[PDB]
């Protein structure tokens, strides 16, 4: 149940 | 002229962004909103247990690389 890295750029 | 802010919700999930320092924390709580499937005006970003304004930006609250936004319920 790991969640992946999630990187969101603005 | 970037940091990445590492946002923390009630369930220990994460979701980061890279934002610039100057740059108005609102699209970063419509994004992460928007993400959650909830309206913006549901939750609270704070930052060291302070409330996070639309048009504060990161220079101002004295935020540096990988530091944690925590999401709250308003």
């Amino acid at each position: 149940g790991e969640a992946e890295e999630r990187i969101i750029s603005l | 002229e970037y940091i990445k802010l590492k946002v923390i919700g009630q369930d220990s999930s994460e979701i980061h962004f890279k934002v610039k320092m100057t740059t108005h924390l609102k699209k970063l709580k419509e994004s992460y909103a928007q993400r959650q499937g909830v309206p913006m005006n549901s939750l609270r970003f704070l930052f060291e247990g302070q409330r996070i304004a639309d048009n504060h930006t990161p220079k101002e609250l004295g935020m540096e690389e990988e530091d944690v936004i925590e999401v709250y319920q308003e």
